[PDB]
């Protein structure tokens, strides 16, 4: 059988690998580069354009770029240097002998599925390709066919319900605010704190801190209390150069505008309340179904203590007789790649992909009739 | 001169050898410190993985 | 003579430095490799508590 | 009623006078000034430290330091000094008997509000005080409750973009680029024509320079030519000691660093850029009312010629259906302190200010409950 | 290829020789007389001026003066007889047939540039040239592209942060100090003694004798303490005309200026404190190697035991995360013309010539287009 490149496409780090995996076998800052010089390095081998570890590596003769912000491609010219990295560099494979499956999100611009459905087949020459919405593999990865994902990238928030393997298009909603925001958000509440950090070098390491130090509270006012009447709420980082700094209440905060968009600025609302107003939407005899399979999904989820949070949440916005039920995957992070995987590698979906010839018929516009 | 000039070849031998050995203990203390500082990453994720191994203990 | 003698004083204070720059590149070798080893090693807890983990999140 | 002191903590210049006044009445040094030597004077008496014109005058035997860099008050020893000055040397009157009101830097360290807090009440005895953002006050000074502002004043740069008189706290933009670095800029680039000033009894002089003889280009290329074709782009100054020199097209590449940040090694964006990158997360129904009210404000924005740049940059960025226009007050520079006085005289604003009360029943925090 | 000439421009040694070579060709004083009086010899033929070990030894007739000045050229017509006296009387070659290699200090003063890059091809009539800066050059030399640079040469000191190519324009620190004032100095201290120098001759005694007997402690109050309490801090020197003089605290006092200039009149930064001052503004990623390899260099880091004194220094200014180490080559006065030679010799570095053709056709402003 052909092996087909399952590439998530995400908007802080890109996943990527081979099908008949269950897990991802490269993963790499969603991160290309450009000289600062009026040309190639001194001395070495011409390359016009860098990415990953080689852009994180070579960064001092560098500008750096993003290629995906808020789960939108925002520029065509980066997001095809990820791919070249992706197919010859880090797998080191023809990408023109595997078939492409790509994540996308819920509502994903159809101008952009189109250019993403061009670039593929005329650059790279793919032999066959799919699209799909992020939720719907992540639900595959959870082991059920019917329920709903709270899906939380590293740039955009997702509710979406589930049946039979097909997203309810009516039922969907979205909130841009997650991975990306939350550390533009966490480096506004440290420089308040009289951490100031100004310089995009110091971005990437409040990402990290972001990662590895936030934390769900489950009680937003109790924790906020005991941050105020004891330092027990606050652990330290050693920043790379020496220099010992506190972080403090800004671990709760900053995943907090999760909860309360109003905190910056927004007019949306919140997760928990958009989990509820979009399975309102769905048939009763169904909703038994999604109540009890709300699955938790992306990296802004693999903040311990989350389910506790979320599951009080929820039943206190939905009635006491739908049985209220989080689902949180054992590596919830990598869900939508490993969903990817699976559907890949199913026997019935070979029937599926986007042929060559087909794309010579219709041009980019066969995703509209093969994807949905 | 000729007791000099074959003190300053030797002095020069040693001196080769030396610039060698200080770029090789420069890389050799490099290497060790960025494998401390990898070997300290690992540590603070098993850490981690334990943890959640200790709370999935108690849900399992 | 003089010339000879004060070039005889800084490379043998060279020679003496070099000396101490040996054991130290020793000791960077031992640091290096010590913690190269510990990298390994803690990869191969890791790996078998996260499998340990696994087996045990797949039984949950 | 009783009169307030607003005191501008300017990073070059101190503003000071008292309320009811429309223009400041004290206008000096923001330097302090330490012996380097024991036995400082014969026949004189001694002091243990000096102050603004003071110590610009008596400088033959002193160290300069300074209270306040990059907005930040960075020794609160210095800071002091400033303020002991201010009531008993330049306005000659009982600070005790007058309420204070201190002006900040959007986003000013909240440890730094509580130690200057702390600061005037405890040693000054000040019987009210409350602390203001610059850029609020110099909106109250151009008439108007809605409005945008540049405040580049005379030592960091903020975008400050503000509704009927609050500050949005998730559209805020800063800088660590104004008229403090502007004169270590100036000072390497004619170190580099061959006029070497290494001395930091000559960087005063070449920061006279810069408040005199820089002009904001209206096209950086056009003038640059110009500058390269013909010898007309350069204005002599004689030196305090004889000896004409000759400043050239650093005259206006001293403030292009402010537009192209990457041409002194910062990551950040230009002040046009984070303009628009500040409107752009403002709600459209007050994008109305902030285009129209763009305002410029603080000592860095005085070089001539800045409007027509300004006008240009922000309509290349911003749509051509909004009100674009760029508003210049009279006397720039101190709208700060005259929108200070102006606030320190509302009616209305009486009820607003801490008082020694407040301060004896609620510590140095009761400013995050009666500032914001 | 053809072979380059590399001279390195030494405040106090000229230091000259042909690319490819691993040591310099001829190490001659940077002097250049002409006569005291009308008439200056009989029975052998006058000349009009005097250069090198020939004005060293002839030297009673001349009127000395030094070409370069505290790391700048300050009289074009003795840089001329510097360079008539290497090509002509030195090496004994045409410099026409050859490429020559200039070494310069950072931020070298364009009318400089333009008047050397003039002489070079009008004087001289050379086929081609460079300029380089020397903490570049003695960092190739040392077998490496990253790391910052204390360039304590003959008349100046250079802080210079280095990364995989070139120096990082905006980061570089100067100190107007280093062997040239370091001289002077000591043999005002010596008068202090009682061992009164007054003539000009007498000063490159002193001169001979600060560069064999000066030493850098590692700890300047103990090793002062230390002469204080005991006289085995002093060391005989036997002047060139009998008399033995005594040499005491004033080895380590005269370099000890380099860590505190305010010793002798000046406001600015020490060596250490312009070190710490360059590497924090560099990029946060390239900080570990620069931190990681801080590099000596110059006549001036020659006293023995610097390195323990520069560790100290620079780890008490340094964060404790940062792993600093000194690296010192082991012949550290000559790593300028060393990387020189070796650059020169490259087939890479064949295209970063200034030709003779584009002098022709663009003038002396060529050298701003070709160096970095």
């Amino acid at each position: 059988e052909t092996t087909a490149l399952v590439c998530d496409n995400g908007s802080g780090l890109v996943k990527a690998g081979f099908a008949g995996d269950d897990a991802p076998r490269a993963v790499f800052p969603s991160i290309v580069g450009r000289p600062r010089h009026q040309g190639v390095m001194v001395g070495m081998g011409q390359k016009d354009s860098y990415v990953g570890d080689e852009a994180q590596s070579k960064r001092g003769i560098l500008t750096l770029k993003y290629p995906i912000e808020h789960g939108i491609i925002t520029n065509w010219d980066d997001m095809e240097k990820i791919w070249h990295h992706t197919f010859y560099n880090e797998l080191r494979v023809a990408p023109e002998e595997h078939p492409t499956l790509l994540t996308e999100a819920p509502l994903n611009p159809k101008a952009n599925r189109e250019k993403m459905t061009q670039i593929m087949f005329e650059t790279f020459n793919v032999p066959a390709m799919y699209v799909a919405i992020q939720a719907v593999l992540s639900l595959y990865a959870s082991g059920r066919t019917t329920g709903i994902v709270l899906d939380s990238g590293d740039g955009v928030t997702h509710n979406v319900p589930i049946y039979e393997g097909y997203a309810l298009p009516h039922a969907i909603m979205r909130l841009d605010l997650a991975g990306r925001d939350l550390t533009d958000y966490l480096m506004k509440i440290l420089t308040e704190r009289g951490y100031s950090f100004v310089t995009t070098a110091e971005r990437e390491i409040v990402r990290d801190i972001k990662e590895k130090l936030c934390y769900v509270a489950l009680d937003f006012e109790n924790e906020m209390a005991t941050a105020a009447s004891s330092s027990s709420l606050e652990k330290s980082y050693e920043l790379p150069d020496g220099q010992v700094i506190t972080i403090g209440n800004e671990r709760f905060r900053c995943p907090e505008t999760l909860f309360q968009p109003s905190f910056i600025g927004m007019e949306s609302a919140g997760i928990h309340e958009t989990t509820y107003n979009s399975i309102m939407k769905c048939d009763i005899d169904i909703r038994k179904d999604l109540y009890a399979n709300n699955v938790l999904s992306g990296g802004t989820t693999m903040y311990p203590g989350i389910a506790d949070r979320m599951q009080k949440e929820i039943t206190a916005l939905a009635p006491s007789t739908m049985k209220i039920k989080i689902i949180a995957p054992p590596e919830r992070k990598y869900s939508v790649w490993i969903g990817g995987s699976i559907l890949a590698s199913l026997s019935t979906f070979q029937q599926m992909w986007i042929s060559k010839q087909e794309y010579d018929e219709a041009g980019p516009s066969i995703v509209h009739r093969k994807c949905f | 001169k000729h007791i000099a000039e074959d003190a300053d070849r030797k002095y020069e031998e040693v001196a080769r050898k030396l610039v060698i050995i200080e770029s090789d203990l420069e890389r050799a203390e490099e290497r060790a410190e960025l494998s401390e500082g990898k070997c300290a990453e690992l540590e603070e994720e098993l850490k981690t993985v334990t943890n959640n191994l200790k709370s999935l203990e108690a849900q399992a």
